[PDB]
């Protein structure tokens, strides 16, 4: 399969970016976080990025730490989320369904075990969120013998070595961090910027697509605007699961209503 | 792209996510260029000697070992200001932060030493200095915590996870992810990503360098063994660095057994645990089946931790250091032992190497051998832990 | 009759029952053999070194100076094993009783660090210690109390008179009085009857020697003046003696003023008790209108004695040394700018002499000084009293 | 006045020994003391030795020091002291009467001072319990300006240097010390022995009385027998003062009942 040049060709053919939300899987309970995500889909979401729970989240701020932490007082394993993302697949079979991962969930049982399984349940992509490109080789070469696109991370400040080996090594999608720090809504980023955006065109890096702090809509055009082919909303998406636990039909009726406005923001 | 080898063997490496790269090449080049910069020897030097009283001595230990044919020396870190070894480094790494123009210094901490050390050396040396602590070791390290504020560092609590070491580690890096253009992250062992494994191993090693000019000068040869209790690998890499090269010298580490190894409430990974990434690094770790970081285990504090320095799993994969366990009640017997025997507290930490000297001495009382322990620190911390179980008993 | 003057001027002698004439004389004979023994002196010496860690280290305290014309060095006694100043004297007392033939130490102890380092010394050095202690000082001492007994010293409260420090050196004196053909008395401080004023002088000696070989190596000069606090007198004499007879040399003992000296709550006889005789001495005491023995007061309680070592009344009385008082107040701004701006936790005992260096600088910021003050001990065992009274503001 | 020495020969015209009881004065009370001194004197004894109370009594064991304690919880000073030996001597013209000090109530107002009070209210010796004749010079010249009798203690290990000294120093009686340690009838001592008897009387010292630890009636025939003088006791009789705190009236029964039996045995 590929899923992501599938979706970014049909975007560009309507002059449009993707809007792709992140959740946790198994935030709050294995059976709401897979209403969560179908009512992501049907709000418009393009694809989605989907946590494994990690005892150790060391590039999420609190909103995301809190997640984490939810799924796993509902007893959430990574293999109740493998069996999650099967299910997630056979209901829907077009969209690109990318992985945040810690690296030793990966490592743990065999890197190459874990792609397997990946491409088993019909995972697009994984991004490893604590092995930088310098680190990369067997994830990297493992993601590509098992059809998963590997994910690296082009950082604002990023030189030209770097663009070259991210532009050279990845696959699917370019994540284009809006700013150093943490995951978080309440810290807003750059500014991508077209630079960088430009340069990764220049060097045929797989599209771009911004993440880190977009919690508004003006937020997804603006990225789009300036080059990017979407953008990637987590913490403004989990404080809506957050601020209504005790409420999981409000829940589904406001995720509907966020996703929709920011899915409405990417059209041109 | 590095300019010094990050792994040893297979262990170690940058497993940072890639925001946090530059920051650690940065760092890499100013330890690189500092270690051949004569002035930034004699400015840790003088530190060193004048502030936290280096050398520190070897005693020797002649009521321990009557009746055996053991010659025991303890390498008295005990007597370094603030009562641990981590002030050596502390001192090393705020002088970095310093020479790459930084200002400001995070450090993460358990039981609290790193980070009183961490506060002393950043009062000392002109830098601000915030030091995260999970909120149950805050809850419990009440003297250390007030030690902190008074020499004017920030404590700061962290709730997440499980509220103890591993999360004050991970918040120490996510802030560093956001603030390393004007901090830097003082990391407080042997382990964590690149650079840091060999800045904390070079920050140290004067405590074998020493060991070994004393012993030659004491006895005129080189111990047969030298033994270190393992925490995150700090001490014991600075007592075994200068020994590497000389063959004859055993390197012995000793992990904390806990309540057993079997029992499973311990914490000796390098041992007895599984290789993962955590922390920038691979290298062994508490884990539990489905690779989620465990929570260890020991009596002692400051050597509750689930992971081990990568040189420290290289060393033992290459058969050059051994590694065992001492139980939480063999530590408690050597503590009171030492204090009886030789009027020396030692830190229940250290309790744990001189456990294993001592056990090596009793199994085998005609064994003719000359050991050296590495006393990591000094004992007064843990008088009232010792008397809460001397109580029940 | 004496082979040594028992007094300093007036001050001094030998004020005990007849009975404990004898145990006197022969101490006196066997300190004097023991002074011009080499081989006791270098017993002495290798303890000093190698088991305490001596030479200590003398730090500049540059930030604390800042925008003054003050230099200040710290004398590092707290960098001693047992983190005060009395380990070494007592290592040298617990070798004249092994010389004497003795194999049983008795001490007597306030705030504890006395016995602790009886005890610590009784341990290495293969004596049966017993400590005597105020039963009120044993309640509000749990920490000091439990480090003896870990050491294995008995510790014997005791409930007449006050139940303090004095009410036990009286009980040690009993003791002794019927013990002194098998037990050596281990006064803590350079007081009682001759020869111990003297003995506890030469015991703690090396803390000048050190402090002005040090000087002249960082200033090329003696320091304009040394400062250092006063209980009984030890750390003061030991800093002192070297020093008496550089002329140019400023001598500073600093009493504690407790809640102000108008109060009469405070612990300064020197300057403002009245001469009397009691425990063995003519000294300046604490004491009623009708010649009882009255408590004294300090936050500090290793500072909290009634009366003075006569060597310093004497060096009063002729000038040599001036005498000056420190309150509680005073002392805790000391204790917290240590810590904040050195990265020193200081004793509150030791935090008397530093805030008076402070005031010096303060006062007359212009004045070209050099300062040295003797830092006796470390203050790990104060921060809760510290915390407690930062708590209530 | 030399009351001992007209005490002394009066005794040996009889062929007996001296019985001399120590209290503290003002315990537990100063009215109850004067009571107990009159029944001391009713009694038998031949002299009185008086504890001033003092804060610090490091001669003195327990029971001397729970009496020192009683003292001042009765609020008694050195001033109360002297009020009550100036009444004693005024009802009592030769009983011998020696206080037993510490140096700081002597010395604090001046040592010429205290003597002359003592010489005022009719005191006839003073033994300074921590100044040893090496000590004693200022205070043994301002007894003898003040026609008082400065003691002094001959332990059991005395060599002769301190035999000469104490027999040319001291007047009135010398104290033979029974042993070593300190006042308690806990502790019996020696064993005076004879050859310091022997030798005291050769240098011409004062006649001896044994102290520390005499306790019954047969160690005061003993003392006599050895060739003392006559023989102290204190916490004897202190202890039956501590034991009948509660009953006055019996406290005094108790005292003279064995002073009684004590003088008893001092007789040929
Ligand atoms: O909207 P926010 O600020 O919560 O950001 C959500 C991002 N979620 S994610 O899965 O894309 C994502 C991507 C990269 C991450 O770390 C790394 F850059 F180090 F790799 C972490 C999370
Ligand atoms: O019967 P005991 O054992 O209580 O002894 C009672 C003695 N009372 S006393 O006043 O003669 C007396 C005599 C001498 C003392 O000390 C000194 F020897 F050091 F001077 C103390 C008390
Ligand atoms: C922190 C500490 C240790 C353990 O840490 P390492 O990095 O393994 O040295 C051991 N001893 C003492 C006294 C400590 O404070
Ligand atoms: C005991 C003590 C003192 C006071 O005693 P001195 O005999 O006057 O020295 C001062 N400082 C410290 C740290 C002490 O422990
Ligand atoms: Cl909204
Ligand atoms: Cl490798
Ligand atoms: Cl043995
Ligand atoms: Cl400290
Ligand atoms: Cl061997
Ligand atoms: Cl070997
Ligand atoms: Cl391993
Ligand atoms: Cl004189
Ligand atoms: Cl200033
Ligand atoms: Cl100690
Ligand atoms: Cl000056
Ligand atoms: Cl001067
Ligand atoms: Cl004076
Ligand atoms: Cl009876
Ligand atoms: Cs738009
Ligand atoms: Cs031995
Ligand atoms: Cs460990
Ligand atoms: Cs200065
Ligand atoms: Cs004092
Ligand atoms: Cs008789």
């Amino acid at each position: 399969m590929e899923r992501y040049e599938n979706l970014f060709a049909q975007l560009n053919d309507r002059r449009e970016g993707a809007f792709v939300p992140f959740v946790t899987l198994g935030d709050p309970g294995i059976e709401q976080s897979l209403k969560i995500i179908d009512t992501l889909i049907d709000a418009g979401a393009d694809a989605l990025e989907l946590g494994v729970p990690f005892s150790d989240p060391l590039a999420d701020g609190p909103t995301i730490q809190n997640a984490n932490l939810r799924a796993f007082a509902a007893g959430v394993t990574p293999a109740q989320c493998f069996e999650m993302l099967a299910l997630i697949r056979e209901k829907h079979p077009t969209i690109p369904i990318g992985l945040l991962m810690y690296a030793n969930l990966v490592f743990n049982n065999g890197i190459d075990a874990f792609y397997a399984r990946c491409e088993q349940v019909g995972v697009d992509s994984v991004l490893v969120a604590d092995v930088p490109v310098e680190e990369s080789a067997p994830f990297r070469q493992a993601a590509l013998r098992h059809n998963i696109a590997p994910i690296f991370i082009c950082p604002p400040n990023a030189d030209d070595d770097l663009l070259r080996q991210v532009a050279s090594y990845g696959r699917g999608y370019t994540y284009l961090l809006s700013r150093s720090g943490v995951t978080g809504a309440e810290n807003r980023g750059a500014l991508p910027l077209h630079h960088l955006i430009e340069k990764l065109k220049e060097y045929h890096a797989a599209p771009a697509l911004q993440g880190f702090g977009i919690s508004s809509p003006e937020q997804v055009s603006a990225a789009v605007r300036a080059g990017a082919a979407g953008a990637i909303s987590g913490s403004a998406i989990v404080k809506i699961i957050e601020k209504n636990l005790a409420s999981p039909k409000q829940m589904l009726a406001e995720l509907r209503s966020f996703v929709s406005a920011m899915k409405a923001a990417s059209r041109a | 792209t590095t300019l010094l080898n990050p792994y040893f063997g297979e262990f170690g490496g940058m497993y940072v996510p890639q925001i946090l790269m530059p920051a650690l090449n940065q760092l890499e080049e100013a330890f690189v260029s500092a270690q051949k910069d004569p002035e930034f020897q004699a400015q840790f030097a003088d530190l060193l000697k004048n502030y936290a009283g280096r050398p520190t001595a070897l005693t020797k230990c002649q009521n321990i070992t009557a009746g055996t044919r053991t010659t025991l020396y303890l390498k008295r870190e005990d007597l370094l200001h603030g009562g641990a070894h981590k002030t050596n480094q502390v001192l090393g790494q705020a002088l970095l932060a310093k020479r790459m123009g930084k200002s400001e210094i995070i450090a993460e901490t358990g039981a609290g030493q790193h980070g009183v050390a961490s506060a002393l050396a950043s009062a000392l040396l002109g830098l601000k200095c915030r030091i995260y602590m999970g909120a149950k070791d805050v809850e419990r390290q009440s003297p250390n915590v007030f030690r902190m504020r008074l020499m004017g560092a920030e404590v700061i609590p962290v709730h997440s996870g499980s509220a103890t070491l591993k999360d004050a580690c991970n918040e120490a890096l996510r802030d560093w992810s956001g603030s390393y253009e004007t901090a830097h992250y003082m990391l407080g062992t042997a382990a964590g990503p690149h650079p840091y494994p060999t800045i904390v191993r070079e920050f140290q090693r004067m405590i074998g360098e020493e060991t070994k000019a004393q012993i030659l000068d004491k006895e005129g040869r080189l111990p047969d063994a030298v033994i270190a209790c393992v925490g995150g690998g700090s001490n014991a890499i600075g007592m075994f660095a200068d020994f590497i090269n000389d063959t004859s010298v055993g390197l012995i580490g000793v992990e904390p057994g806990g309540h057993g190894i079997e029992t499973g409430e311990h914490g000796a990974p390098l041992k007895h645990g599984r290789v993962g990434i955590y922390f920038g690094m691979k290298a062994p770790m508490m884990q539990t089946a489905d690779g989620q970081i465990e929570e260890s285990y020991s009596i002692s504090a400051g050597l509750d931790f689930p992971s081990v320095g990568p040189q420290h799993a290289y060393l033992n994969s290459i058969g050059r250091a051994d590694y065992v366990s001492i139980t939480d009640d063999e530590a408690l017997e050597a503590f009171k032992t030492l204090c009886r025997h030789e009027g020396i507290i030692p830190a229940l930490e250290s309790s744990h190497a001189l456990a294993h000297a001592l056990k090596m001495m009793r199994e085998q009382p005609e064994k003719e051998q000359l050991l050296v322990v590495n006393l990591s620190g000094r004992g007064d911390k843990d008088i009232f832990t010792v008397h809460d179980i001397l109580k029940a008993r």
